[PDB]
RNA sequence: GCGGGGAAAGGAAACAUCUUAGUACCCGCAGGAAGGGAAGCCAACAGGGACCCCCUGAGUAGGGGCGACCGAAAGGGGGAUA
RNA sequence: CACGGGCCGGGGAGUUCACGGCCGUGGCGAGCCUAAGGGGUUCAACCCCGGAGGCGUAGGGAAACCGACAGCCCGCAGCGGG
RNA sequence: CGUGGGGUAGGGGGGCGCGGCCGUGGGGCAGAAGCCGGGCCGUGAGGUCCGGUGGACCCGCGGCCGACGAAGAUCCCGGCGG
């Protein structure tokens, strides 16, 4: 088939250059792991709707979502979340569930080494 | 609110150009300042040439025309297959008095058009709603840059400040020599002489078929309504498209599917650009 | 009485194939500045007898009678615009009208005083 | 601004009980008297008229009773009046032969069925479809080539 | 010419050394043929190829094995780098140690004159003068 | 969005076009038949491998009857999750009348004709469905709600 | 454009029912368009409201060596409105 | 000792549409897209409207008819501890 | 870093050329395209320059689109040989 190219956004080339500087500079495997998710075919990219943070993730959690999030379904915990997009619904059911939503580079900002931080996919 | 839209990737990556300021300087008539204006939410997309190539390359393909040849092109001769055992390839070949004459295949003279154009072909390279209005303000943002319009190709060096908004009485000069005389003084004459000068007799069969003079853009003038005097003032510059804010569109921002085009904004047409393409 | 369309094919095939009466619309030559402050014109159609300077060409300065209009042409004769064949004899180089300006009207036709006035109206 | 008549879509059985409104022909005779005008003056006016409608809708009978309030106090003109303007017969020639009169008629189907489910209906429907390569006739066999497609891949 | 580093000057002349001695690539029977007597390679898929089986005895084919080394690829022999130029503007942003004057060759006469004073003024090595611009200047 | 060449440039010197020098590119013999045949002599491996074995049904034969569109109802059913947020979305944009000291959702109005019981109930409301699940009315007495049949 | 008469080649990997196709073609008859058009209608107990043409319903119902393949209508959105 | 070309010039062959499967990207996302068509325009471009309808959101059964998850374990990455 | 370096059918990746379009930068009567011979560059498709001929158009770069590349079909047309 026509091989995979990576993603033609300058955006997600940028993000995806700096979350691989960000994993050598601090000898953290999240963000070369999170890149490596990023990186993924169009086809099959991560999308994660707000109802499985409801499941797989508690409250006081920090979330890395290495794609988009979707807002679908209902939200009941206080969770911090990154994402590469936000949806508005999702970023408005995420804030009215007490939670804050981030960019990547915000977080990588805020937790270096990414202690903590739990990948959501 | 905006911090998916401006993606700060410090400290591992150097910014960028700045984005564009929180106002926008207004000059007169005159070329002077005057005043300021908030800057529009259109202005801090960023600047994105895949989709603004895209969507410009959907608006031209919009306007090709269906081509075809004739239907029995090379096929309503007479003709026939001879077969076998006389000594010649069998192709079909005339039937009448020119009989060995070879007809009807696309290796005759004379013979059909293997797979010629088809007016059934879909030439226009439909665009979503949304995907077109989000490269419109992605060229509108571009507007506001000098690196983006430098690489385009205009000359910024005069202009006092991009993005460049003049005030909303120059919508009432209704004179070709009174509206140069404005662009003279806000810096876009320079680049409507590279425009003038730059004209050209383009190569090729295009001059046979009405296409003899290929010529550069110059700026863009965006008012805020149809039928202002300023429209009838500027359009017979070379190179300068002249469009109310509400006819935005790809062809204008974004000529040659590459982003940054010198623009003259009315201040009245950014107000009225708040509540469109969005 | 000439195409509007904006193809070459078509313009030059309405010039080439108009009539007579539109061809005389290709004769039109400006006239000197005298001449258009007597008259009140900046165009008139060269007709024989009037008097035309050459702005163009070998001949680029001389002045002469205009001896013979060919509409078909669209050329005129222009006295001292001449040259001598190979047995001798004179003839006349075929100029475009529109290569030359009027200096004299000839207006002893009733018809051209009329076409005058049009214009200066 | 004319008023249009507004009417329920008929509620199918398919349905299961989701209604909706639509444009209607016109207004009914119900509707009409209610405000206190027949169809000839109506039409008159302007209005759209069904004399077929048995159906009385109370906003019909507002915007009627709105617009012509409008109309009798002089700030609205009426538009010209919803009958035949123009009358063009033409000359028949060969009716007979084209198949027109009665007989022709009762052959071609048109006494017992609908025009659209006449056979040579059908016949010029289709080739015409045919002709322009339209909806269903761009492609022949599209509906075994869906059918076996479907069964490979929902396997 | 142009002065470089010794393992440019070593490549250089091992370029020298590869060019001498490069097969000329061409199909079989080019010799035998005036309808294809002109034309480039062609690598022919048949079933009877020999050049492409390499064949002792038989024309060589066309490898990556050929290739020049990548550090002086495509410099003038002289070992300058050239640049075309279609105008004395041309010349700005050039280097007149790393780079040589190529002027174009539909370039006119009037505007060759231009460009070759300005590139001498400027110390640049023109390659191509032309010979009406040589006698002009050993006649000025 | 990416754009890729055609094969037709790759192909171009190359004599069969990717279609092999032994088995070449033929008419319809190369392909066994003009459309869809032979799944009964010589696809009937396909038949095995997609359909049943023995009747090789979907390809080939009838199974049942069709009860008739025209007669039949076309449901529409949501679950009460879904429920659940859409009255949510309603009340935020003020689409609904609490008019018992409940939220009251009319699903016929809401264009659906069935209540099932998929998801969660948080909110007492009232339901006007032509149709409820066992499981969908007992979640919404759970929440405190009621559901009232409407008759067709 | 309207009425009538009316194939085969090819496809079905053979072939006859079938399809091709009411087509090619033939006979007759009109207009600047023709034909259609004003409920012995459609629906389903709620209601639409002459007709034609366009988008859809939909390759759905259904027809068929139930194979190849063929194939609506009601309803909805428009042009127009008598 | 298989067939084709006397030579040279020019011409000479994987096209388009519909439908389906898949891939590379882009937009939006429990939603996505408008079709016909309508208004404007610097007039086949372009801007705006048009959600009819299509696909997804729930499946099982010939049909009548009925109608759905966060409980446990293993464990890659990743994170934390030694 | 590799006890890496053959390859038909076929699959995958990149590039050259031809005609036009959207941009951008230029050349041309002090001589464009085309043609003849030659030097240089590139593994190569090919590029570029020199001299002669010629007499008005043409080209570099980025993007896009095709009636896009011949040595052959007892190939077609024309011209011309032993
Ligand atoms: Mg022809
Ligand atoms: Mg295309
Ligand atoms: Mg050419
Ligand atoms: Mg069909
Ligand atoms: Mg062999
Ligand atoms: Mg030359
Ligand atoms: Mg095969
Ligand atoms: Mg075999
Ligand atoms: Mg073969
Ligand atoms: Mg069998
Ligand atoms: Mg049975
Ligand atoms: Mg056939
Ligand atoms: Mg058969
Ligand atoms: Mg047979
Ligand atoms: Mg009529
Ligand atoms: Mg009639
Ligand atoms: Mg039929
Ligand atoms: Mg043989
Ligand atoms: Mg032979
Ligand atoms: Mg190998
Ligand atoms: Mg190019
Ligand atoms: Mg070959
Ligand atoms: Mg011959
Ligand atoms: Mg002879």
């Amino acid at each position: 088939p026509p091989n995979p190219t990576g993603p033609t956004n300058r955006q997600l080339r940028m993000l995806i250059r700096f979350l691989r500087k960000a994993a050598t500079a601090n000898s953290a495997n999240i963000w070369r792991a999170i890149a490596e998710l990023v990186e993924r075919p169009r086809r099959s990219r991560v999308v994660v709707n707000v109802g499985k943070l409801n499941r797989v993730a508690n409250d006081g959690d920090v979330v890395v979502i290495p794609g988009k999030l979707l807002g679908g379904g209902e939200l009941k915990k206080r969770v911090v979340v990154a994402a590469v997009s936000v949806t508005p619904k999702a970023w408005k059911k995420v804030v009215e569930a007490g939670g804050e939503v981030l960019t990547i580079p915000e977080l990588v900002r805020r937790n270096p080494k990414g202690s903590g931080v739990k990948i959501v996919i | 609110l905006l911090k998916f839209k401006l993606l700060d990737l410090s400290p591992y990556i150097k910014p960028a150009e700045e984005r564009p300021p929180e106002a926008l300087k207004v000059y007169d008539v005159n070329g002077q300042y005057m005043a300021d204006i908030e800057t529009p939410i259109h202005f801090y997309e960023p600047v994105r040439p895949d989709l603004i190539r895209r969507a410009y390359l959907s608006a031209l393909s919009a306007r090709f025309q269906p081509k075809g040849v004739y239907e029995g092109a090379g096929k309503e001769h007479s003709c026939e297959s001879f077969g076998v055992g006389l000594g010649i390839a069998r192709i079909p070949r005339y039937k009448g008095h020119l009989w060995p004459r070879g007809c009807f295949a696309p290796n005759t003279r004379g013979g059909r058009r293997a797979h010629p154009p088809r007016p059934e072909k879909k030439l226009h390279e439909e665009i979503n709603w949304k995907e077109k209005n989000l490269a419109i303000r992605s060229a509108i943002a571009a507007t506001a840059y000098k690196s983006w319009v430098a690489a385009r190709g205009h000359m910024v060096e005069k202009v006092p400040s991009l993005p460049l908004v003049v005030s909303g009485d120059a919508e009432k000069i209704a004179k070709a020599k009174e509206a140069k005389k404005l662009f003279e003084v806000l810096g876009l004459w320079p680049d409507v002489e590279r425009a003038a000068e730059g004209v050209k007799i383009r190569a090729g069969k295009g001059k046979m078929r009405g296409r003899r003079y290929k010529e550069p853009k110059s700026v863009l003038v965006v008012v805020s309504e149809l039928d202002v005097p300023l429209i009838g003032a500027v359009r017979n510059f070379p190179g300068v498209d002249v469009v109310p804010v509400s006819h935005l569109n790809m062809l204008v921002l974004a000529p040659g599917g590459v982003p940054g085009r010198l623009t003259l904004w009315t201040a009245t047409a950014v107000e009225r650009l708040k509540g469109l393409f969005l | 009485p000439f195409t509007a369309s904006a193809q070459p094919r078509k313009q030059r095939l309405s010039l080439y194939a108009a009539p007579l009466h539109l061809r005389r619309k290709l004769l039109n030559a400006k006239l000197s500045p005298e001449l258009q402050k007597k008259l009140g014109v900046k165009r008139l159609p060269v007709r024989r007898g009037d008097t035309v300077l050459i702005m163009r060409g070998d001949f680029k300065g001389v002045t002469g009678k205009v001896v013979k209009v060919d509409l078909k042409r669209v050329r005129i004769f222009v006295e001292g615009a001449t040259r001598t064949n190979s047995r001798g004899q004179t003839v006349y180089y075929p100029i475009h009208p529109s290569k030359v300006m009027i200096v004299d009207v000839d207006l002893s036709d009733k018809a051209r005083q009329k076409l005058i006035e049009r214009r200066k109206r | 601004m004319i008023p249009k008549p507004v009417v329920q879509v008929p509620r199918s059985i398919k349905s299961g009980g989701v209604t909706k409104w639509k444009e209607g022909r016109g207004f009914s005779l119900g509707e009409l008297k209610e405000v206190g005008l027949n169809a000839e003056q109506a039409r008159l006016l302007g209005l759209p008229v069904d004399t077929r409608r048995d159906s009385v809708w109370p906003q019909n009978v507002e915007a009627l009773r709105k617009w012509l309030i409008e109309v009798l106090e002089g700030k609205a003109t009426p538009p010209e009046p919803t009958l035949p303007k123009v009358v063009k017969v033409k000359r028949k020639r060969g009716r007979a032969f084209r198949g027109l009169t009665s007989a022709g008629r009762r052959s071609r189907g048109l006494i017992s069925t609908r025009f659209r489910e006449t056979h040579n209906y059908k016949f010029k429907k289709k080739a015409k479809e045919r002709r322009l390569k339209k909806r269903h006739e761009a492609t022949k066999g599209l509906g075994n080539v869906l059918r076996i497609s479907r069964i490979i891949n929902e396997s | 010419r142009r002065e470089l580093p010794q393992p440019l000057k070593r490549l250089l002349r091992l370029r020298l050394q590869m060019k001498r001695r490069k097969p000329e690539f061409v199909r079989i029977d080019q010799w035998r043929y005036k309808r294809i007597e002109d034309s480039g390679w062609r690598n022919q898929r048949t079933l009877d190829n020999k050049i492409r089986r390499k064949w002792k005895g038989w024309p060589k084919p066309v490898e990556v094995g050929y290739r020049k080394p990548a550090a002086v690829r495509g410099l003038h022999p002289s070992g300058f780098v050239e640049v075309l130029v279609h105008r004395p503007e041309d010349l700005a942003g050039l280097d007149p140690k790393v780079h040589a004057v190529r002027i174009g060759r539909t370039v006119g006469l009037r505007k060759r004159l231009e460009i070759v004073k300005k590139a001498r003024e400027l110390g640049f090595y023109v390659l191509n003068p032309g010979k009406e611009v040589v006698e002009l200047l050993k006649k000025e | 969005v990416r754009r890729f060449k055609r094969a037709t440039k790759y192909r171009r010197g190359s004599r069969t076009h990717g279609w092999g020098r032994v088995g070449q590119h033929r008419k319809s013999g190369g392909s066994g038949g003009k459309g869809m045949v032979g799944f009964h002599k010589h696809k009937w491996s396909l038949v095995m491998k997609y359909g049943e074995s023995g009747t090789g049904w979907p390809f080939y034969g009838k199974h049942g009857f069709k009860q008739p569109e025209t007669i039949s109802v076309e449901w529409r059913p949501i679950n009460v999750g879904r429920l659940a947020e859409l009255v949510k979305e309603l009340r935020e944009r003020g689409e609904v009348r609490e008019e018992e000291g409940r939220l009251v959702v009319d699903l016929l109005k809401l264009g659906y004709n069935k209540l099932l019981g998929g998801g969660h109930m948080d909110v007492p409301l009232v339901v006007y469905t032509p149709v409820a699940s066992k499981a969908a009315v007992e979640k919404i007495a759970k929440a405190g709600g009621e559901v009232r049949i409407v008759s067709l």
